[PDB]
C-alpha cells in the first residue's frame, strides 16, 4: 500500500545524524 | 584613548548583526540587553558621562542622583577636600576625624552630619529615547556585534542547531576583539602620556593627589636652577 510520513521522517533524521557526524570531523586547525 | 568618542544610536549595530541571516531574529530589545552586558563586562570608563552635582547631607546620609553608576570622586563642598572611605563598623552610631563616604543603594552614607558634598560620578549617555547610545568606534562596533553573535550562536549550540566548529570561531574571534577593544581604548593618547610623564618623572614625589579632584595630578615639575 502506501504512507510515508514515518519513512520521511526516519529518513530525514537517518541523514540528519550523518551530518551530524560529518561536522564534527571539522577542525580548524592551530598550528601556524 | 587616541580616538574621539563619537555617539550613535544602538541599531546601527543591528545594520551589521542582520548581515548575518542566521542572527535575522535579533530584535532592538535583545541588542539593549546585549550591549549593556558588553559596556559592563568590558568596564571601559570612556563610554561613561562624566557628570559632577551637589547633594546635602542630612545626617550621614544622603541622596544620591539617578542616573550614577560609579563614583570618581566625594569631596565636600565649601572645602573641596575629598572623601576616601568608609572603614569604620560602627559609623554614625554613638557610644554611651578625616572624613569619608560609604554608599551602596541610593545612599551614600559619609562621616559628617550637617553638610553639602559635590560628587564627581559617571552615568550612561542616552539618546532622545532613554536608551543607551553607543560609540561608533568600528572596533568597539565589531567586537559588540561579536558579543552577541557569540551570546545568540551558544544558545543555537546548546539547541544542536550550530556546529561546534562554528561556535569555536565565534568564540575565537570574540576573545581576539575584545582585546583589542580593549586596549583601543585603554591606551593613552599623546596628550594623556604627557600627563603621565609629569606624574612619572617627579624629583621632589607629590603624593597627596587625591586631596585634590587629581588636579595637578599631570602637572609638570619644576626644579629652580642654583
Amino acid at each position: 500500500f502506501g504512507s510515508g510520513a514515518i519513512g520521511y521522517e526516519f529518513d530525514n533524521r537517518y541523514l540528519n545524524n550523518q551530518e551530524m557526524s560529518a561536522v564534527a570531523k571539522q577542525r580548524l586547525t592551530s598550528l601556524p | 584613548m587616541v580616538n574621539n568618542i563619537n555617539w550613535v544610536k544602538l541599531p546601527v549595530i543591528l545594520d551589521r548583526l542582520l548581515r548575518h541571516p542566521l542572527l535575522t531574529d535579533l530584535n532592538l530589545e535583545t541588542a539593549i540587553q546585549y550591549t549593556l552586558d558588553f559596556i559592563s563586562a568590558m568596564g571601559l570608563p570612556n563610554v561613561y558621562v562624566d557628570k559632577i552635582e551637589t547633594i546635602d547631607i542630612k545626617e550621614y546620609r544622603g541622596e544620591l542622583p539617578c542616573d550614577l553608576i560609579s563614583i570618581n570622586q566625594v569631596r565636600l563642598h565649601k572645602n573641596g577636600i575629598a572623601l576616601r572611605a568608609m572603614t569604620d563598623n560602627f559609623n554614625a552610631y554613638p557610644t554611651h576625624g578625616e572624613p569619608s563616604f560609604k554608599t551602596q543603594g541610593r545612599v551614600i552614607f559619609t562621616s559628617i552630619k550637617h553638610e553639602k558634598v559635590d560628587i564627581s560620578y559617571k552615568a550612561i549617555m542616552l539618546d532622545d529615547e532613554g536608551l543607551p547610545l553607543i560609540p561608533d568606534n568600528p572596533i568597539f562596533l565589531k567586537t559588540l556585534e561579536l558579543y552577541i553573535k557569540k551570546e545568540w550562536f551558544t544558545i543555537l549550540f546548546d539547541m544542536g542547531k550550530i556546529s561546534p566548529a562554528v561556535l569555536n570561531n565565534t568564540q575565537q574571534e570574540y576573545a581576539f576583539k575584545a582585546g583589542q577593544c580593549n586596549n583601543e581604548f585603554v591606551i593613552p593618547s599623546v596628550s594623556e602620556m604627557e600627563a603621565i610623564t609629569n606624574m612619572w618623572n617627579q624629583l621632589i614625589p607629590r603624593v597627596t593627589e587625591f586631596r585634590r579632584g587629581f588636579k595637578n595630578l599631570g602637572d609638570k615639575e619644576y626644579i629652580r636652577v642654583h
